[PDB]
RNA sequence: GGCCCCCGGCGCGCCGGGCCCGGGUCUUCCCGGAGUCGGGUUGCUUGGGAAUGCAGCCCAAAGCGGGUGGUAAACUCCAUC
RNA sequence: CGCGACCUCAGAUCAGACGUGGCGACCCGCUGAAUUUAAGCAUAUUAGUCAGCGGAGGAGAAGAAACUAACCAGGAUUCCCUCAGUAACGGCGAGUGAACAGGGAAGAGCCCAGCGCCGAAUCCCCGCCCCGCGGCGGGGCGCGGGACAUGUGGCGUACGGAA
């Protein structure tokens, strides 16, 4: 009733003011920047793709998604891996129709 | 930056230049030695990543290895004991092709110590890795307070006792949760201080 | 083959342990060894304090202590800039530092740094000369004196609150207790079912409502 | 069959345009041995004159490593760039045309690391580059 | 406790080498380790158990990513390096 | 053809340096079984142990977190007390077996690559001139030779840094 000091589940302070802080340095790491993404996607065309990329960019481009997934998984191996670069597959096959068209 | 290109060359693949200069590696082991000396770091970017300067006194040697499982040494395979100590076709080596590499060429070279090996090819009963070497008594490199720790002999031959990158995996060595074998120094010591008694002054 | 318990114990591998220690009389010895070298770095660094830096007050890891402070590594980073201390300073006049630890409450620096600026002022940072032009301040007290010995470790273990006599308000005895536990901590184990079938009754009645 | 990135690599230039681009450098050479020391030991002597030290201007000149060609080419500051076609690993510039090809940098493959080494004190060069040039010999620059 | 020898000892006085380097506030620019992690599979090892560590072979990357959060899996927050 | 570079690659009683071999009490990397125990026996146990091999030092390996945690949070490595014969493994039988938190001994932090900027600003060797000289160095004259543009030195490394 008359609130007492009981943290329920998990908490970061049901007692303490939060004092600030400024996030570290070390955990910047990882996020890209206008060059090295430039690097990136220089290089990505200088160089071309790998067979098992391209195997999955015609199965898109007939466009049977669930079986693109199955072929980038059992290859690269986590979900979470193909889930994400499948849309890397996208995006670039997707470049490639729009300046087709254009 | 010129190294952030080769770096991102490197990591992709699915280009022939590994195919057309790996035989170049392959005949030459047959015509020379299966151990012989390179007169410049095939991968700029990565010797330097691992360390490396082209400062007079720096040697790398590139080196052969036959890969496979290891078939355990017995006359005609029929190994004494209890049958769960049988078994001589899948057994597994327990150290990095990388590392056996490495000492190889440490034992090959003695007066140079090593200081840590990378891949160039792999092409279908074999492994092409090259080590760089020291040479701790140049004194273009004695003189450099940077890197003079391999002068002193508590490295006397740091490949074969196994403390470089190659082989300190194979050490089972790490921090956290995942690594409980190690968490006194080494495999043997984390034990032997384990099954020992204690018997005090006072019981 | 036994009669009466059931216990049994490890000591046994047949090639033997006994090749396993038996040495504890070093004990003693070991006492003195380790004894004789403080004795000798205290020497040694006469003035400087005899167990060395100062270190933080912590409050402890899991529930178990989550009460008593202590005695942690060093003083953290963000702690020391509001301080207002450099870094690689604070090493040379004598604070321990361990960057990997993050703070949550600046509760170090209030009393520790200053505390332990003002009693370096109490015997002050020696100049690095006799003179002291600007490589050494306030050599003032040493011109007044010095301690021949060092301080030993710093006060880190002496709070506890005041608990006066305040008279029983009533909704305090009106407010209950066990009932209170028990169904605040159901609450939140079925927080999440709740907030499904908030959204399953939701689906019908707003497709009742199109 | 060598891949497209590497056949570029000899396709190179026409002997007598490479004589002229030579001889364009050999104007431009940077300072070699024997060279840089009496220059430097005059300039000290010049400090006392308070007409010239270290830190005093230097007409353009060459930029020889591969690491300042591709800075100062991904930072658009050349205007022409040579690359000897026979490099070890070709991995060292197989993408440089690339990026020659995204900024507009004019740029070319001529025959030997030797010549380019002949250009310097040293041995070999990978790559040199103009960024700008005098005046004077703008135009014969442009030209080729 | 005394005498006599050789090697230290930290300060001082002296010569000489080279070393001119810090701190705050504001704006701008930069920021990472590959046949490696990781997935599979077979052996070994571990208290580690739908696989703790290590290898061999096959596969093999992404960078708001990667690794971990002790039961395999998808979704979704959070902490941690 | 001839000359000249770079690259590869050779021999030399070339100039100067260096390694093997022993000991193994302790340390490190591999290999690594059987008696014995379960009243039998093969999984297990004996055991990652004796035997075998390689490699050092005055101590070696470790080491500044791809960590613990779940808290009001700790904060490199090692060692002792303790957690504890506990969580777990196991013909779940014999038996095997840690850690994290806590109190202690001791205490320390740091450096490249990379991205960058600075006239390759770097280093080695050889000739000689002055001090020293049983750990071969200090200055200097070398219009001496060489490595290094396929990257040396100054800055700087995630605790942000630089302008």
């Amino acid at each position: 009733a008359l609130r007492y000091p009981m943290a329920v589940g998990l908490n970061k302070g049901h007692k303490v003011t939060k004092n600030v802080s400024k996030p570290r340095h070390s955990r910047r790491r990882g996020r890209l920047t206008k060059h090295t993404k430039f690097v990136r996607d220089m290089i990505r065309e200088v160089c071309g793709f790998a067979p098992y990329e391209r195997r999955a960019m015609e199965l898109l481009k007939v466009s049977k998604d669930k079986r693109a997934l199955k072929f980038i998984k059992k290859r690269v191996g986590t979900h979470i891996r193909a889930k994400r670069k499948r849309e890397e597959l996208s995006s670039v096959l997707a470049a490639m129709r729009k300046a087709a068209a254009k | 930056g010129a190294y952030k290109y080769i770096q991102e060359l490197w990591r992709k693949k699915q280009s022939d230049v590994m195919r057309f200069l790996l035989r170049v590696r392959c005949w030459q082991y047959r015509q020379l030695s299966a151990l012989h000396r390179a007169p410049r770091p095939t991968r700029p970017d990565k010797a330097r990543r691992l360390g490396y300067k082209a400062k007079q006194g720096y040697v790398i040697y590139r080196i052969r290895v036959r890969r496979g499982g290891r078939k355990r040494p017995v006359p005609k395979g029929a190994t004494y004991g209890k049958p769960v100590h049988h078994g001589v076709n899948q057994l597994k080596f327990a150290r990095s092709l990388q590392s056996v590499a490495e000492e190889r060429a440490g034992r090959h070279c003695g007066a140079l110590r090593v200081l840590n090996s990378y891949w160039v090819g792999e092409d279908s009963t074999y492994k092409f890795f090259e080590v760089i070497l020291i040479d701790p008594f140049h004194k273009a490199i004695r003189r450099n307070p940077d890197t003079q720790w391999i002068t002193k002999p508590v490295h006397k031959h740091r490949e074969m006792r196994g403390l470089t990158s190659a082989g300190r995996k194979s050490r089972g060595l790490g921090k956290g949760h995942k690594f409980h074998h190690t968490i006194g120094g080494s495999r043997r010591a984390a034990w032997r201080r384990r099954n020992t008694l204690q018997l005090h002054r006072y019981r | 083959a036994p009669s009466r318990n059931g216990m049994i114990l490890k000591p046994h591998f047949h090639k033997d342990w006994q090749r396993r220690v038996a040495t504890w009389f070093n004990q003693p010895a070991r006492k003195i060894r380790r004894r004789k070298a403080r004795q000798a770095r205290a020497r040694r660094i006469a003035p400087r304090p005899a167990a060395g830096p100062i270190r933080p007050i912590v409050r402890c890891p899991t529930v178990r202590y989550h009460t008593k402070v202590r005695a942690g590594r060093g003083f953290s980073l963000e702690e020391l800039r509001v301080a207002g201390i450099h870094k690689k300073v604070a090493r040379t006049i004598g604070i321990s530092v361990d960057p990997r630890r993050r703070n949550k409450s600046t509760e170090s620096l209030q009393a520790n740094v200053q505390r332990l600026k003002e009693y370096r002022s109490k015997l002050v940072l020696f100049p690095r000369k006799p003179s002291a032009p600007k490589k050494g301040d306030s050599s003032a007290e040493e011109l007044k004196l010095a301690t021949q010995l060092t301080g030993p470790v710093m006060p880190i273990r002496n709070v506890f609150k005041k608990e006066k006599a305040r008279v029983i308000t009533e909704e305090e005895k009106n407010f209950k207790a066990f009932a209170s536990l028990r169904m605040a901590r159901a609450n939140a184990r079925l927080f999440g079912i709740r907030a499904k079938r908030a959204k399953e009754a939701a689906e019908q009645d707003v497709e009742k409502k199109k | 069959k060598v891949p497209p990135a590497i056949n570029q690599f000899t396709q190179a230039l026409d002997r007598q345009t490479a004589t002229q681009l030579l001889k364009l450098a050999h104007k431009y050479r940077p300072e070699t041995k024997q060279e840089k020391k009496q220059r430097l030991l005059a300039r000290a002597e010049k400090k006392a004159a308070g007409k010239g030290d270290v830190p005093t201007k230097r007409p353009p000149v060459l930029r020889a490593g591969v690491n300042t060609v591709t800075t100062l080419v991904e930072n658009k500051k050349a205007q022409l760039v040579v690359i000897a076609h026979d490099v070890d690993p070709i991995e060292l510039v197989v993408f440089l045309p690339a990026l020659c090809r995204k900024m507009g940098v004019p740029y070319c493959i001529i025959k030997g690391k030797a010549r380019l080494g002949r250009l310097v004190h040293r041995k070999t060069c990978t790559t040199v580059a103009f960024t700008q040039v005098n005046s004077e010999d703008k135009g014969a620059l442009a030209k080729l």
